[PDB]
């Protein structure tokens, strides 16, 4: 259970992180998918 | 699986960065001030570090389609920070010697410049968290030292009695990538090229 | 204990040399007990929804003292942080601070083609807050910020967090009125709560300038 | 997450950390359990004690 | 931490080798990292009237992993326990619990003739209650209770207890089904008390088999 | 004569592996995925051994005739296992800087590239007698390793006036084979691409 | 005699080592007498007219006993095999069988282009028959089946075959549920005969997994 004092808050939080280790690998290179879909683009052509 | 991951290997690829069709018969000719700014999958690469020192290495593609091929011969004259660029395509400054021409064609393999590190510092910020002028007026995060140049392309010949598009595609492969100071990947879609404003 | 030229702090409960970087001159004028000192800002009222606080540097530091003063004499400037952030709370409140020290945080304004002016970006001693740190104010993710220097004020473990920033430039001197290098961004991750106050923990930011250059004396 | 959405295949050991942001006098605990590739997750408690 | 085979137990706040005696084999199949891990039982709810619990063992381990199926499907079994006990306390709470582990705990029913049933003391995972914890359920005196081995868990100064009991038998090896050997038995003696709330302090109980043998597969 | 028995030699021959014929004015380009299952008189040899390991020579050979033949520039960009394939001519997907794209043209030498060896594990199961899927749908003999890519080719030019039909001969010359585990040659002829079916 | 784990073969009547490699393990849990046992499948009736048998591994073995378990609770194997199968006849029996062990058998169905589904492949321990034996039901030809690791049990010179199969793959581990590394073939080339009567020589296989290794576990 969660056990909080009286003057404690009742609702405490988890953080939770993620590392890759040193024998993590990765290869074959590709784009992100991530970004995709500009104001003011066209100005290195002005 | 180490060293695919290299920063060298991670960068250094021939990415499409400017494409334009000019007409012939910008007024008909393009310059295309060169920043990593323009797509977003470069960009979002690039917005992964800092501080980047690369060479460029500008691969100048040129295509052609009529409204038989004609076999042109194209300059694409790269004007570095503080030489001008050309506002019409029979200017003195196609002319000028100092700026770094080269004369290809249409048919020959397309031609390939190594732009140096030209930053006036030693390597360019990415994000400038700063103000380019002295007043107020400046705009925000444009290093004045972060500029490659111009990339400035026309056709060396005259005028012919064909109407014509020309399509350049250019493709600009980093070289000897050092890369400093780690950033977040972006998550939000961009707004603008000038900017990091999110919606 | 925290001394640096006459400002001391009196810390009473781990250093994260950013980058690995211990900062060192350059290999110009050298004040070395006249800024080398705590400009302690002024501590914030961390309430329970409150977003996060930036102090863009040295911008915090333009007004500010003998720091303050060679700022607006000299023209260039080369200069090390050293970034002591105390979040002074109880046995009894919560909360996780990602103190971290943002370099060349270019920042972006929300749903606007327009940059940021010179009003929303140069705050200083005052300092500024994030209107939406998930994304750092610059479009990134808060879930990633942690590849910056950073240090975590976790109140269940620690109340304190002391990062030592390097000369981040690809310059070797640049301008303090112009360009900021640094960014502290202090962020609540897991916001402040107890049940029987709002209760604030006030975060008390201390920002010694190491090993301060300067140039261009007018 | 990132950067290995550039990257298509991806082989290494992970490590999770999880922070707990409770007060100092907050006590309890949890059970963090590692489950395979292969099956079913768990839904009780009890068979995530396997 | 009491890390034993998969289960890992990070517990942050003493062993108590029962009769002096830690478990070795006999001088058998020996599951090493199949079942000695702590099979953490189910946290049991202690408020302020609460009379105690027990586990027999191996009764509470009958039904559970890798030793549950090797109980079903072997015949004897030879195998020390360590059992941690863990009562997560703030610095509010008071109490005290006589965790003890007792050798062969012939219980006995109240007020009858009848001899306590299958179904009063093999109970398994969920444990049992101690109807009169003042005479251990089996007529003996709880004042001399701490001749069995023990630990304290006083909620002012400790909040756990680690008992590693050896092979308690007359016999080599006996029966899992039939025969339970040690009883872990936690009775609070000071009950819990706190005027704010009728507060609960959960008990986790994790016991570990150590040095597991088996024979008679089927 | 024992050297000309070696699955060095026996293997690595410049077959053609793929010929489609686009026109211009599948949508005006085409994709093919990079199997050797596609004409019998490759797929026979390759059939003989069980586990194979090659770096595959790519050599696209462009022809063209209309309805003066034109001057083109064509792409043959490698889309591997996991990219994304283009729908159209004119995608982004054509921009990605990441795949493997050569630029070549009809009047040049045909383009050559080595895609490497590009299985997750350590040879290409050709036959492989499980299922890629999790569920029951999923479809017998398909190693989800065993995916080369795509060979993705379009002409880089824009829309000209002319008709024009584009044959494209794409030939596949094996490279460093290492091969395991010989099998029978098949005799019955074959039912499909995707499987062992027999008549 | 063929005597790993508790399951013996008491063999009355030569080792093909398959593709001349010995398996070991992976230069991952190793059941070393759990699972290295003879899994002796059920005797097959081979009258006269029968075509063949084939057997999947480790299909075969995905549902029998603690390498069954290890298959649905793992979720990678890594084991090769030792198929002993035995074909005992008298002196009056003729006959030939071509015990081949074929490694990654993909089958193809008869006249039809629909690629064989889950309950055309995996069998298991009732195993297959060869719809159209001569071609292997891959297209193939038998008379070329010798190029796999094989042996001959012609009822003349002896009743028994011994292969002893490697880890097959290019992978170095892989799934036992979706993916079949070898297929024992055994196929009566000469058929069986007798005048006196149809007889029948049930053929005894026997598939023990050498060298098991598992990761995955749920």
């Amino acid at each position: 259970n969660l056990i909080v004092p009286s003057e404690s808050s009742d609702t405490c939080s988890l953080i939770g992180f993620i590392a890759a280790k040193d024998d993590f690998s990765l290869r074959l290179m590709r784009d992100s998918p991530d970004i995709g879909q500009l104001h003011a683009a066209e100005a290195a052509y002005q | 699986g180490v060293s695919e991951t290299l920063v060298e290997n991670f960068l250094s690829r021939a990415a499409l960065v400017s494409k334009r069709s000019f007409e012939y018969k910008d007024k008909n000719f393009f310059k295309w001030t060169i920043n990593t700014r323009s797509f977003v999958q470069l960009r979002r690469k690039l917005e992964l570090f800092t501080y980047l020192r690369f060479d460029a290495e500008i691969t100048i593609l040129t295509t052609v389609a009529v409204n038989g091929l004609p076999d042109l011969t194209l300059q694409a004259m790269f004007v570095p920070t503080g030489a001008l660029t050309p506002e019409k395509q029979d200017s003195f400054h196609w002319q000028s010697g100092s700026n770094a021409s080269v004369f290809f064609k249409i048919s020959d393999p397309p031609a390939r410049i190594t732009i140096p590190f030209m930053c006036i510092n030693s390597a360019y910020s990415v994000f400038y968290d700063g103000f380019a002028g002295f007043e107020k007026n400046g705009l925000y995060g444009i290093n004045p030292a972060d500029t490659i140049g111009n990339l400035c392309v026309r056709i060396v010949n005259e005028h012919q009695p064909v109407g014509f598009t020309v399509t350049v595609r250019v493709y600009m492969k980093p070289k000897h990538i050092k890369a400093w100071a780690p950033r977040p990947p972006r998550t939000l879609p961009y707004m603008s090229i000038a900017n990091a404003n999110y919606k | 204990q925290l001394k640096l030229g006459n400002s001391a702090i009196v810390t009473q409960e781990n250093y994260c040399c950013a980058y690995g970087e211990w900062p060192n001159y350059l290999p110009p004028t050298q004040p070395e007990t006249a800024t080398d000192r705590f400009y302690t800002l002024k501590s914030v009222k961390w309430e329970t929804g409150s977003t996060g606080w930036w102090w863009k540097l040295p911008d915090a530091l333009n007004n500010i003292g003998m720091f303050g003063q060679n700022v607006q004499h000299h023209y260039l400037y080369r200069s090390g942080f050293l970034i002591h952030v105390q979040c002074n709370a109880t046995k009894f409140h919560q909360g996780a601070l990602l103190v971290v020290a943002i370099p060349e945080h270019q920042r972006g304004a929300h749903n606007t083609n327009t940059s940021p002016g010179f009003d929303d970006i140069m705050k200083g001693e005052e300092g500024g807050t994030f209107n939406h740190p998930y994304v750092l104010d610059d479009g990134t993710s808060l879930a990633c910020a942690t590849i910056f220097p950073h240090q975590w004020i976790n109140l269940r473990t620690n109340n304190s967090a002391t990062i030592v920033l390097p000369w981040m430039n690809a310059a070797p001197m640049d301008f303090p009125l112009r360009h900021n290098q640094w960014t502290l961004a202090i962020i609540p991750v897991v916001p402040l709560g107890t049940r029987t106050t709002s209760s604030m923990v006030p975060i008390t930011v201390s920002i010694a300038p190491m090993c301060c250059e300067f140039n261009g004396l007018r | 997450g990132n950067i290995s959405r550039y990257y298509t295949h991806w082989s290494g050991s992970l490590e999770m950390t999880f922070m707990f942001c409770g007060s100092f006098m907050a006590a309890g605990k949890l059970i963090l359990c590692y489950t395979p590739p292969g099956g079913s997750c768990p839904t009780t408690r009890e068979t995530a004690m396997l």
